[PDB]
């Protein structure tokens, strides 16, 4: 989805365009004319908001690069099926209908007023004969990533277009699942994403393989595809392929062959199906945050795989060229013990941080390359590139070697989640699988949600997802024996009966109505122990897995598709006590690869004064950023049982001294 | 040394510092407010030296590079040394950016597993922290010096007071409040309330001690709230009783009185610190925010600070049971909306006919519809008040001061109303539908203008409100209180209540403001030769209130604006403390303070315009 | 109205019929 | 009364603004002192701020 | 006259402020006396004698910060402004 | 205005630290303006203890010994 | 598995107590501590009283003539007063005085077998020529119990039932801590609180409680032979 | 009146109802609930530790022949379930080759082990590949996470693998109250319990009773 988005992306910046300072703040607000082309929701958060926009789902570029907009032109008050694409002038010039307007399966309009777009933000009625265009479907002016999010009739738009930038974040699981409630737009998404093969004419599978297929044609031409397994992904992600058939079935040409990542069975899947319920539990949960049963842990339920990747180079110099050799001087036996003969590490062999990855000399010195600071995991594969094997380098280099390391995460706290609705969150703590609460005959939820937040951030759009994935999830069974009820009047007659773990999909803008939930949250199938867990209004009674007493009052419960964010615990998380420091500027290192202290900015520096403290900001300033002979003093002092001597005069300031003296200024200090 | 990259200024924008580290910060409600929450795999990583040394001194290793090596490798033998060399060894905190003082405390740690630094919750409010992903460094102290000074300067349970105004800060805040609300709340009817004497059958209702109300309540013959006749022997009754029952003579523990109450309070108000006078009134947030103030200024700050912990732990705890959910049931449709929706548009089509008869132009039918529509939501909003009952959790929610108010409500349940437009004016097709029945496409479309136009006004006011309080900071450095005392007479006068043509007195309504803290310059003696108030005395509630009843309006009050000092300003004239609450010491800064507290709410700050602009333009 | 040949089956609550499939996207 | 309109051949306080807006501060420090222009300014800054709802001493 | 503390909080601040006149003072006027003790405590393989060891008997393994003002809280200190 | 209040003032190298630092700093030389180290922000450029809070000389500078009373209880 | 023993230890105070138990395997904190709260509460048996008798009133609405105290607060009075008996039947005992003065449980006649453990309570005090007499009855049972599930008894000219209180101890209130046994760091320390009356010591309480749980787990314990760690 | 508890069964295909009453008034729920804490987490068991795949260094790769990746085959494991007898690590073969389906039943265990579900899909393999696999059976309690064979230093050949250590699958109880004026004011409470298969209802049920008299029996002892 994110590739998709992307190819898609709309810029407005850069070379041959505005800047931010001088573009105006009016252009980055919507316009009467956005309608049809350019999506109002998606929209990064950031100060380039307005300036990057995205197709609409049916928008194609005219010949010369207007964007156009299909129509359905009214001769004299029928619909035409046959259609047009109209550009904006055109567009202007004429009377454009409403697609959501009833209308009858002849093209006779019910109504005789039919509300309406006129030229610039004017809608008004008119008699049902003037108006000359209709539009085609409810769903032509979103953008192809909120064209997915159900329920958005519902939701704000601040938090619709939270939802739909977060959608563009979730990391691709081990085991994908479809989710229950999701609009229609899921596999055509899917199929032109390009990360999904397809077959080409229909034929029939002689065999398949982990890694190989073959099918053969009805002409007779055999064909075989090679599906990348374990390809490190263009931001650092896995990719991988697992065929969905069997042996000896007529594949028909165009039916999906393989499952890439964020898929299943050929249809989007970036999250797995949680049990959701919504009530304020001991503050674990407050403002935002998450609670997360051990099951998921324990199951792989969202455990995610990253690969990372180094690489180094053996370049020529002009005092001598360095070469790779397992060889390294003054090294242990011990230290070495995973290189092999030509000087790289064994492929499956276990790497800790501050391990060496590949040795080389330098002419001898010692320079080989060593996992950064807070990496681990296997070592699936190495690619070394030789020039004596004819192989193209860059100028000036010999062996460019690369090895990547795959590292298994399971989702722990202090990350991410979120909803399709806009509502991230953190995960607070991770309760034993006995501590959570239980319906009432023995289902332990899987996730709980705060209330508060609901009502505030109006976001009430995933409310019903949830009552509706319940629904789907036990499945239905709607009564007719006496009559369809009125409230099951539009039902489509294929939706009145369902199975469990059924699966639904409510189109944006044409979904189940209020009416359709409250009838069929009152026909759900019993469990399998003969008794019905949630009542019609769809609150349940639990049982606290601590008191063990009931509470109270019902709760809420349901199935609500849950993602997983990027903004993983693993990279945030570092510590820095004592390493490397900077040559030119004899301060420590920055960034979490050097090994680096955090930076101490100036508001840090008014805090300090505020309260009064002197002898805290002193040594901040001096002991522990530039006087080097306090360093190594205070070090020693502290692996001691000494006082920490007073600090000395920071290197800033000598410098600032020693530089000054040499514009002609002589600056005394005059100690007395 | 000149430019941005100048010497000069490069040695102000600070320096990268060792011993650090960040981690996001996950709520953690089982802390003490003097605590924290360190992950094990940064805390070795960060006391690595006192390991060290702590460790060879145990004789677990035989030298120092050893220990190290076994420190590397974490051998079991390092925790044990880890566990008792952080016993009361303070770190600093520093959530990115930084704004005002309090954006600095110094937690004890306490070793956790996990990969996230635990907090306390009634603490993130001094952050301004949301726990959706920030990240703060934590350093932390070496010497001997500065371990005393993050010990008792910049510790946590010393800084409960805002340095803006002397009220306190850390009080119950989001969640916790419903709980209380709910535990404190009365319903009438409930199961075993008080019942009196019906002919041959006693009066039930009547418990020895609270003791007693706990089994039966636990027992299920009585609910937490609800109205009962306890007889209560710790707790000091209010004084409209105290002087009644006992005559004056004074309350101590081991004297009885029947109270009248429901067990809720009663199990509330064992919370509060021993001798405080009942309280017995339901607890809105403005009266939580009473009674944390009179207890922050009637009792030392240690004991404010373990009540609010206690109360706080309390609230989770009766939070949860306070059934508090949502659902489609409880977003209720108002029953007779369509009627008046007819109506009003009945009168707009009306009004539509008017301009098409052609005397009026576009901008009387634009006033014209806007108003008739504002008339018609505010109609639509009275009727939804007037259906919804005391039990769904968003009138509850919204009542009991959590969180929000009443117009998100009526958007969630009645009608969003019309909406800004790009150019700010209204447009004339208003929304006829809420969130809940569904929008359309073209409503929705409309809508997006000012979900838009708030994401920019956002972006722009926080870099505005931080250059503002840049440069207010910059002015002012150089303030310092000197000496203790200018001894000089001139005081600005202050009108402190000014007294009704009709009424005997009417509290000025900056009492809170101008002439709370400032130091009394001349004694307010009454009309008669009495002395109400002495000289010198700082003023603050009850003095205020002491003041008050003797009905002095004019008052005057010594200023630091008249400070006859040479450099900085006296103490007397500087007057109460705000961190403190008691006079300034020598040697403490007061500009730094003061352009922190005013610069901070520089980022509310928005629309001859009376925005930030206008202060700028102002101290300009 | 799968247009591709063997996509999930999963009803939908319809209501009104788009007369042209999404554009190749 | 601030209902009243300015009428002519009433009499003034010195120092008084005689229509809405804001009075330079060089023109009532020079026809007051400082103290007035002292006080009339911490009295406009916190009016400022107390139309946000926000306090401060 | 109220529940003990735990912790490092424990003695409170507003005790020690009666002895020390200001909080500013009080942080040296403590940190002092903590090196005194650490000093002490380093002459303790071989008895050279700067300063006296700790008044009130310490703990198992606290810190000597804590032992200073633990000590001044009992009125054991005599300092010069 | 605040920049006209804080453009000029006593100590010359805060005023170089702030604006103009070539014209300020030759305006300095010439007099040969010899300043104390007062103020926070040129003692914080510095690095000696800013005289503010437990920096200023009358607590920077405490002689604390047992009293004579504890020497004789040991 | 063995694992690691968890002793129980102690704190005291004049009739209060904390109770302390570390370590115990993570998530056994409140298994303990909530079950330990609910039977040390409600499992040990004790006596008190039922039912009262005022010759000289004769029904509740009015108050007993020549005192100085209510009805109300005269039930208030005598309901906590800490009675022990050794007798299953039912017993009577009267209360008898005449002339101003006050009244004191230890005046009180007890019959064999039942005895009062404070006799220096304070019930009511009497004007001059007052007099009251009282045949309230005293039965052993455990828990609480309201006087509704006593309301359908016999019939009677003024009998008045009272909420009994058939347990030695009242209060009891426990938290978790967390402790570190190793890298674990999570291992809980229960901290259990109680406050008994008179008529048992909180060290004998716990003791009889944890009897009681003993041998119901026996049943549970019996079904087959499997063993654990200590 | 007052009579000692007791405690019978009610038996089903494979999950048992019990029945324990009569028990004083508002302490059924705290007993239910403490049995059901006691029962989810501290009934010891088996299960596969860590696995050895012929012609395999680690677990990010395939095997020719087959249709699932490596780690699609230990997931498929994690749901295998078997008992150990000894209290030592034990090692079982799986060797399978030519065309067709490899399930749990093709596994030869040694003495003292059994695999309850033969009927398991572990993976399918096509004519060209084989399959051999040796894996670890250790007896544990609770759930250890799989990075503890990475401490071992082992040779490459070895691949750790999630332990999770529970037979029971799912408990409930209901509590039928009598709450009558008279003095047989009890509860019946009503536990349900469900197994893996791997150990029979009674077995787990007298595990878990003798687990909490151990605990409580530090109690009972005269303070
Ligand atoms: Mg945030
Ligand atoms: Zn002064």
């Amino acid at each position: 989805l994110s590739g998709l988005t992307h190819k898609r992306r709309l810029s407005a910046l850069g070379p041959g365009g505005l800047s931010r300072e001088r573009a105006g703040l009016e252009v980055r607000d919507v316009h009467p004319s956005h309608y049809g082309r350019m999506c109002p929701i998606e929209t990064p958060e950031g100060p380039n908001i307005g300036l990057i926009g995205s197709l609409s789902v049916y928008a194609r570029v005219n010949p010369f690069g207007f964007i156009e907009t299909p129509y359905r032109k009214v001769v004299d008050g029928v619909v035409s099926d046959e259609i047009v694409y109209l550009t904006a002038d055109e567009e202007d010039r004429h009377v454009v209908a409403q697609a959501n307007s009833p209308i009858d399966a002849d093209g006779r309009f019910v109504e005789p007023r039919v509300l309406v777009r006129r030229k610039a933000g004017e809608v008004e009625y008119v008699p049902s004969s003037e108006v000359d265009y209709m539009d085609v479907s409810p769903r032509q002016m979103v953008s192809v990533a909120t064209a997915m999010i159900p329920f958005l009739e519902h939701d704000d738009a601040n938090r619709a277009l939270m939802g739909a930038n977060m959608q563009r974040q979730a990391v691709p699981l081990v085991r994908s699942e479809a989710p229950l409630v999701g609009t229609g737009m899921e596999l055509r998404a899917a199929i032109d994403a390009g990360d999904v093969v397809v077959a080409e004419e229909s034929g029939v599978i002689e065999e398949v393989s982990a890694d190989y297929i073959t099918v053969m044609h009805d002409n007779g031409t055999r064909r075989t595809y090679r599906m990348r397994k374990f390809a490190r992904s263009n931001h650092g992600t896995c990719a991988n392929q697992c065929p969905i058939v069997d042996a000896g079935d007529r594949v028909e040409a165009g039916q999906v062959i393989a499952d890439g990542p964020c898929t299943d069975d050929g249809e989007m899947a970036l999250g797995k199906n949680l049990l959701v319920a919504i009530m304020p539990w001991e503050g674990h949960n407050y403002e935002d945050a998450i609670i997360l049963s051990n099951r998921l842990v324990e199951e792989d339920v969202l455990t995610s795989i990253h690969i990372e990747e180094h690489e180094i180079d053996a370049r020529d110099t002009k005092l001598g060229a360095e070469e790779i050799t397992r060889d390294i001087p003054n090294i242990s036996d011990e230290v070495l013990a995973d290189l092999d003969e030509r000087g790289i590490v064994r492929i499956g062999a276990e790497v800790r941080d501050g391990d060496i990855l590949v040795g080389k000399v330098t002419p001898v010195r010692d320079t080989s390359l060593k996992v950064p600071h807070g990496e681990s995991g296997k070592v699936i594969g190495i690619r070394v590139f030789s020039r004596e094997d004819e192989d193209e380098l860059p100028a000036g280099v010999n062996e460019l070697v690369r090895v990547y390391v795959a590292q298994k995460r399971k989702i722990s706290d202090g990350d991410k989640l979120a909803g399709r609705h806009g509502n991230k969150g953190v995960i607070g703590k991770i309760l034993p699988v006995e501590d959570m609460p239980f319906l009432a005959d023995g289902t332990p939820v899987d996730i709980i949600l705060n209330t508060h937040g609901v009502p505030r951030r109006m976001n009430i759009g995933q409310i019903l997802e949830t009552h509706l994935g319940w629904c789907a999830h036990s499945g239905w069974k709607v009564d007719a024996a006496k009559g369809v009820p009125d409230w099951a009047a539009r039902l489509p007659d294929e939706l009145l009966e369902a199975q469990p773990n059924a699966i639904v999909s409510t189109p944006v803008f044409d979904g189940a109505q209020e009416a359709e939930l409250q009838g069929l949250l009152s026909c759900t199938l019993p469990n399998r122990d003969g008794d019905v867990l949630v009542d019609a209004d769809g609150k349940a009674m639990l049982f606290d897995g601590r008191s063990g007493e009931p509470f109270p009052y019902p709760v809420t419960v349901g199935y609500m598709y849950i993602m997983k964010l990027h903004h993983l615990v693993d990279d945030k998380i570092h510590a820095r006590s004592t390493g490397p420091y900077s040559m030119i500027t004899q301060q420590p290192l920055g960034g979490k690869a050097q090994f680096g202290g955090q930076r101490f900015g100036e508001m840090e520096c008014w805090a300090m004064q505020a309260y009064g403290a002197a002898y805290t900001l002193q040594e901040l300033l001096t002991i522990k950023s530039d006087d080097t002979v306090g360093r190594v003093k205070v070090y020693e002092a502290i692996v001691k049982g000494e006082n920490i001597p007073e600090p000395g005069i920071p290197e800033s300031f000598k410098v600032l001294l020693k530089e000054l003296q040499s514009l002609c200024l002589n600056v005394e200090v005059l100690s007395s | 040394l000149k430019g941005k990259q100048g010497r000069f200024r490069q040695n102000l924008l600070g320096k990268r510092v060792d011993y650090s580290g960040r981690s996001v910060i996950v709520v953690g409600p089982q802390l003490k407010l003097h605590q924290c929450g360190l992950p094990k795999l940064m805390a070795l990583e960060l006391f690595k030296p006192f390991v060290m040394k702590r460790l060879v001194d145990l004789n677990h290793a035989q030298n120092i590079k050893s220990a190290k090596r076994m420190v590397e490798r974490q051998r079991p033998q390092v925790w044990d040394v880890l566990e008792e060399v952080i016993a009361e060894h303070p770190v600093l905190l520093n959530r990115a950016p930084t704004l005002h003082r309090l954006g600095i405390q110094a937690f004890e740690p306490m070793l956790v597993e996990g990969k996230a630094i635990q907090l306390h919750p009634l603490v993130c409010e001094a952050f301004n922290a949301d726990f959706d992903g920030d990240q703060m460094a934590v350093h932390l102290p070496l010497s001997a010096e500065a371990q005393a000074e993050a010990r008792i300067l910049m510790l946590s349970s010393n800084n409960i007071l805002s340095p803006a105004s002397g009220r306190p800060l850390a009080m119950p805040r989001l969640d916790m409040v419903t709980g209380l609300y709910y535990l404190t709340t009365e319903v009438p009817g409930d199961t075993g309330e008080y019942q009196p004497a019906s002919g041959d059958h006693p009066e039930t209702g009547v418990y020895s001690s609270p003791a007693e109300a706990i089994m039966a309540a636990d027992r299920g013959v009585l609910s937490v709230r609800a109205k009962i006749k306890v007889r209560l022997t710790q707790l000091r009754p209010p004084v409209e009783i105290e002087a009644e029952l006992f005559g004056h003579s004074g309350w101590q523990p081991g004297d009885a009185w029947m109270a009248e109450t429901t067990l809720g309070r009663v199990m509330f108000n064992e919370l509060l610190p021993l001798g405080y006078p009942f309280v017995n009134k339901q607890m809105h947030k403005k009266v939580q925010a009473a009674i944390i103030n009179d207890l922050a200024e009637r009792y030392p700050m240690i004991v404010v600070a373990q009540t609010v912990d206690k109360l706080k732990d309390a609230g989770f705890y009766w939070a949860t049971r306070s059934g508090v959910t949502v659902s489609m049931a409880d977003v209720l449709v108002p029953p007779r909306k369509k009627e008046i929706l007819d109506h009003y548009e009945e009168r707009a089509d009306k009004v539509e006919k008017q301009f098409q008869r052609g005397a009026l132009n576009h901008d009387e039918r634009n006033e014209a519809l806007v108003e008739i529509w504002k008339e018609a939501t505010d109609e639509v909003g009275q009727a939804l008040r007037e259906h919804y009952p005391d039990d769904n959790p968003i009138i509850t929610i919204v009542d009991s001061g959590a969180t929000g108010n009443f117009t998100q409500t009526r958007t969630l349940a009645g009608m969003k109303g019309l909406v800004t437009n790009p150019k700010g004016e209204f447009i004339p097709r208003p929304v006829k539908s809420s969130f809940r029945e569904g929008l359309t496409v073209l409503e929705y479309f409309i809508n997006t203008h000012g979900a838009r136009k708030g994401l920019a006004d956002t972006a722009l006011r926080t870099a505005d409100s931080g250059y503002l309080t840049r440069r207010l900071v910059d002015v002012s450095q150089d303030v310092i209180v000197r000496e203790h005392d200018c001894q000089t007479e001139r005081g600005i006068v202050v009108e402190l209540a000014e007294r009704a043509p009709d009424g005997t007195l009417i509290r000025d309504p900056y009492i809170e403001t101008s002439a709370y803290a400032r130091t009394l310059g001349t004694d307010a003696v009454d009309e008669a030769g009495n002395v109400i108030v002495e000289r010198g005395q700082d003023l603050g509630d009850p003095e205020i209130d002491a003041l008050l009843a003797a009905g002095i309006t004019q008052v005057k009050v010594r200023s630091v604006l008249t400070c006859a000092t040479s450099t900085g300003v006296c103490a007397t004239c500087y007057g109460r403390s705000m961190a403190t609450g008691k006079l300034v010491d020598i040697g403490e800064a007061v500009g730094i303070v003061a352009a922190q507290s005013i610069g901070e709410p520089g980022t509310q700050l928005t629309m001859i315009t009376g925005g930030l602009p206008r202060v700028q333009e102002l101290f300009e | 109205n799968n247009s591709v040949p063997g996509a999930p089956n999963r009803v939908s609550f319809a209501k009104l019929r788009e007369p042209l499939e999404v554009p190749g996207l | 009364g601030s209902e009243r309109v300015l009428s002519d051949g009433d009499h003034v306080e010195v120092g008084q603004q005689l229509m809405e807006g804001s009075a330079d501060p060089h023109e009532v420090l020079r026809v007051q002192g400082p103290r007035e222009v002292q006080i009339h300014l911490v009295r406009e800054v916190q009016e400022v701020y107390r139309a946000q709802g926000v306090s401060i001493h | 006259g109220y529940d003990t503390p735990l912790g490092i909080t424990n003695p409170p601040i507003d005790e020690l402020l009666d002895r020390v006149s200001s909080k500013y003072a009080l942080v040296i006027y403590a940190a002092k006396r903590a090196r005194q003790i650490n000093d002490y405590y380093n002459q303790l393989g071989e008895g050279i004698l700067e300063y006296v060891g700790p008044l009130v008997e310490p703990g198992l393994q606290e810190k000597p910060l804590s032992i200073a003002l633990r000590e001044i809280h009992a009125d054991l200190l005599e300092h010069t402004e | 205005g605040i920049t006209k209040a804080s453009l000029a003032t006593d100590s010359w190298l805060s005023a170089a630290s702030f604006q103009e630092t070539t014209r300020v700093l030759t305006d300095a030389a010439i007099n040969c303006r010899s300043d104390k180290l007062n103020g926070l922000k040129e003692n914080v450029i510095i690095g000696k203890l800013i005289p503010a809070g437990t920096g200023i000389n009358r607590y920077r500078n405490i002689a604390v010994q047992p009293t004579e009373e504890a020497r004789a209880a040991a | 598995i063995s694992q690691r023993p968890t002793l129980s230890e102690d704190v005291l105070t004049d009739n209060r107590s904390q109770f302390v138990i570390e370590p115990l395997e993570p998530g056994f904190g409140y298994t303990l501590g909530n079950s330990l709260r609910r039977t040390l509460l409600s499992s040990i048996p004790g006596a008190a009283v039922t039912s009262i008798r005022i010759d000289g009133v004769l029904h509740e609405f009015t108050t007993v003539p020549g005192v100085k105290e209510d009805v109300t607060e005269i039930i208030l009075n005598l309901k906590s007063l800490v009675v022990s008996s050794e007798e299953d039947e039912p017993v009577t005992m009267y209360l008898r005085k005449q002339g101003p003065g006050e009244v004191t449980a230890g005046d009180i006649v007890p019959p064999a077998g039942v005895t009062v453990h404070n006799p220096g309570m304070h019930i009511a005090t009497l004007n001059d020529k007052g007099k009251l007499e009282v045949e309230l009855v005293v039965e052993r049972g455990r828990g609480y119990v309201p006087a509704v599930q006593n309301r359908a008894s016999g019939a009677e000219i003024g009998r008045i039932p009272v909420d009994s209180i058939y347990s030695p101890v009242l209060k009891v209130t426990y938290k978790v801590d967390a402790t570190r046994v190793e890298q674990r760091t999570d291992f809980d320390k229960l901290i259990l609180d109680v406050e008994t009356k008179n008529s048992i010591s909180p060290r004998d309480a716990l003791a009889s409680a944890g009897k009681t749980l003993v041998e119901l787990f026996g049943l549970a314990r019996e079904l087959n032979v499997e063993a654990e760690g200590i």
